[PDB]
């Protein structure tokens, strides 16, 4: 869990809610690296979101 | 226990091809927590009924 340094579009929008919210955001990044959704990985019936 | 039996009564639906049911029941103590399980079970379920 090395701390990267990531920057773009998303975090630009995100500087611009803090300012205009006085926000103290903390950027995290997906260990899962996938959107997520509702699958089945184990306990059958299991609706999840990861 | 009632549990198990609601598990048993969906598998039954499932297999019968009936993807549709409406649950009726009445005030009783005990029930409202076998419908909030069958509800929990229904939910969680991939057939999706
Ligand atoms: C959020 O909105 C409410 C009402 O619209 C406002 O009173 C409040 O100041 C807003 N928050 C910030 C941080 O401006
Ligand atoms: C931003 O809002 C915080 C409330 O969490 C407040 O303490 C701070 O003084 C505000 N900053 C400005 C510049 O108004």
């Amino acid at each position: 869990t090395v701390p990267q340094c990531c920057y773009g579009f998303c975090i630009d929008l995100l500087i611009k809610l803090a300012r205009t919210m006085n926000f103290t955001y903390e950027v995290h990044l997906v260990a899962d690296g996938k959107f997520g959704t509702q699958e089945r990985v184990n306990n059958s019936n299991k609706k999840e979101w990861n | 226990s009632i549990q198990q039996q609601a598990t048993v009564m969906l598998k039954i639906m499932q297999d019968y091809d009936w993807h549709v049911f409406s649950l009726v029941t009445t005030i009783f103590p005990g029930y409202r927590e076998f419908i909030s399980f069958v509800k929990t079970t229904v939910d969680n379920s991939f057939v999706g009924w």
